């Protein structure tokens, strides 16, 4: 049973739910999060939950407990996370979890075992008694985990915190067909109709899996990464961002991943270093997952000594995109191009994108770029 | 056109520019009411510009005529560019003169080595972009089938032929598509595609017009 059939369709619906929640709050904020990373982390947490607390989590991740066995869900995430942690992958994607519980708590052995074997994650004990040392400790972990990529992830720890969860992911892929750094220039990026910002714009004339969809009122571009990952970008027509974010479905996205026809185009894609940081308690709470964060939370699977609820949960995503790709600076990258004037498709205004794992088609990342030069 | 020369105003009377707010392809006038071009250049609402030299400034000899019909070859494959040929009927007949004349169709296919003239307002740089104001010209020979197939393995059909120089430096480019390849007063080819422009061992590929003379005459009669 392939990983896809166990969790992808579900991750897609989750991805959309979380995205739309953030997109409904504002049309001018940058967005970046990992559906995979966030869902895996709470699927892992559900292992220590029970009763409605447990059901509410999985049902909150768009998984129907009366259609697919909980074992399939965990086996799926296990397989996917396993592939993403492979030290030898050309993708160079690193993601991890941070489980922090107050020292002195008698932990359930079964729980810690599953978290290690199924989610390749580890638990840690910290004295929340001293809010500052606890904070330094947690950040120290993410600090060592992301090899310095993420510093001071947490900025505030409530006094009665007993359990906090940290989830992060960092990605910077290399294209199969790169851009020549020499061709990158500063260009106008239209944050809105009456405001522009200058941004380094990569550009290349070639054959691209690019086309304009009348259904989404957007140009759609697919770029393959060296490493079994594909980036797909949705450039909505003027004033059609809300339309696009509203029309996206798994079927529509899949339709694009299935078609490989290409056409000539002079592409302009902005170089970017973007991040996303979220309070999962606030976000997941709006998605129906509230009990695991409440006083009546059932986390007896984590500890039987005394009551327990998730006090803090934060997600941090980091994505970098630049010209770097394959090695063959020459005619190797010479494509057969029709000789009419090719369309100049510029990603110079707000757009949506996703990064899809090649084999499982799982949504590693989903975001929106409103202003590439500002947080 | 890369590595070519300025033709000189109206020295290539059969050359036309397809415009949709700007020049995007070339074409050849075969009779007062029909223009031959490339299928991949197809677009709706095309305005055919004849008697042009400096496509940007008014010089006095141009005739702008809308395309009433744009018939793409029924077997045109947009992925392989096989059968890359298109016929455009002018809404009204053009006024033929010394600056605007039709080029005749071939009665037999040209053989390897045949020397011809290729023209257009396409990019003039093998690297980078530079569109000219005036029409550019290039003298170039049709290459052997051997070299063509060798240059583009499994990409060349019997409806295509290469022309140019294997060493590079001289070639048609983006913006020349649809344009003519004339040999001894015969339109033997249409600029179609190529890997890069004026790149070594990567000559231009052209639609073999002689294979469509029958289709052209039949289409003109039925329209």
């Amino acid at each position: 049973h392939p990983t896809f059939n166990k969790i992808t369709p579900n991750l897609a619906e989750f991805a959309f739910s979380l995205y739309r929640q953030l997109a409904h709050q504002s049309n001018s904020t940058n967005i970046l999060f990992s559906p995979v990373s966030i869902a895996a982390a709470f699927a892992m947490l559900s292992l220590g939950a029970k009763g409605d607390t447990h059901d509410e989590i999985l049902e909150g991740l768009n998984f129907n407990l009366t259609e697919i066995p909980e074992a399939q869900i965990h086996e799926g995430f296990q397989e996917l996370l396993r592939t993403l942690n492979q030290p030898d992958s050309q993708l160079q994607l690193t993601t991890g979890n941070g489980l922090f519980l107050s020292e002195g708590l008698k932990l359930v052995d079964k729980f810690l075992e599953d978290v290690k074997k199924l989610y390749h994650s580890e638990a840690f004990t910290v004295n929340f008694g001293d809010t500052e040392e606890a904070k330094k400790q947690i950040n120290d972990y993410v600090e060592k985990g992301t090899q310095g990529k993420i510093v001071d992830l947490v900025k505030e720890l409530d006094r009665d915190t007993v359990f906090a969860l940290v989830n992060y992911i960092f990605f910077k892929g290399k294209w199969e067909r790169p851009f020549e750094v020499k061709d990158t220039e500063e260009e106008d990026f239209h944050v809105d109709q009456v405001t522009t910002v200058k941004v380094p714009m990569m550009k290349r004339l070639g054959m691209f899996n690019i086309q304009h969809s009348k259904k989404l009122s957007s140009w759609v571009l697919l770029m393959k990464y060296l490493g079994n990952a594909t980036a797909i970008f949705f450039l909505p027509d003027e004033g059609k961002l809300q339309h696009l974010e509203n029309e996206l479905t798994h079927d529509i996205i899949t339709k694009f991943l299935e078609n490989e026809d290409r056409r000539s185009a002079s592409l302009h894609l902005p170089k970017l270093s973007i991040t996303g940081t979220y309070d999962l308690k606030s976000v997941l709470g709006q998605l129906g997952i509230t009990k695991v964060f409440s006083n009546g939370a059932d986390l007896s699977g984590v500890t039987e000594e005394a009551p327990l609820k998730l006090s803090k949960a934060v997600h941090k995503a980091v994505l970098t995109i630049d010209e770097k790709g394959t090695e063959a600076a020459g005619a190797m990258f010479l494509e057969a191009i029709p000789r009419s004037i090719p369309p100049e498709v510029k990603f110079n205004k707000p757009f949506v994108f996703l990064i899809i794992e090649q084999n499982t088609k799982a949504p590693l990342f989903m975001g929106r770029v409103v202003n590439p030069t500002q947080k | 056109i890369v590595g070519g020369y300025t033709c000189g105003a109206n020295t290539v009377p059969y050359q036309v520019s397809l415009n949709s707010g700007y020049h995007f392809c070339g074409g050849s006038l075969i009779n007062s009411q029909w223009v031959v071009s490339a299928a991949h250049c197809y677009k709706s609402g095309i305005q055919v510009r004849l008697g042009e030299d400096n496509i940007n400034v008014v010089e006095g000899n141009e005739q702008f005529i809308s395309a009433s019909k744009s018939i793409v070859h029924p077997s045109y494959n947009s992925n392989t560019l096989n059968n890359d040929i298109m016929l455009i009927k002018l809404k009204s007949a053009a006024s033929l003169n010394s600056r605007v004349a039709s080029i005749s169709l071939p009665t037999s296919c040209a053989s390897a080595g045949t020397q011809c003239l290729i023209s257009g307002w396409g990019n003039t740089k093998s690297s980078g972009t530079s569109y000219p104001d005036v029409l550019k010209c290039l003298k170039a020979p049709i290459l052997s089938d051997s070299s063509c197939k060798s240059a583009y393995p499994g990409q060349i059909t019997s409806n295509m032929f290469c022309a140019g120089y294997l060493e590079g430096g001289k070639d048609s480019c983006q913006g020349d598509a649809g344009g003519p390849v004339v040999c001894s007063g015969k339109l033997q080819g249409i600029v179609s595609w190529g890997s890069g422009c004026a790149q070594k061992n990567k000559p231009g590929v052209y639609t073999k017009v002689c294979n469509y003379v029958s289709w052209i005459k039949q289409t003109i009669a039925s329209n």
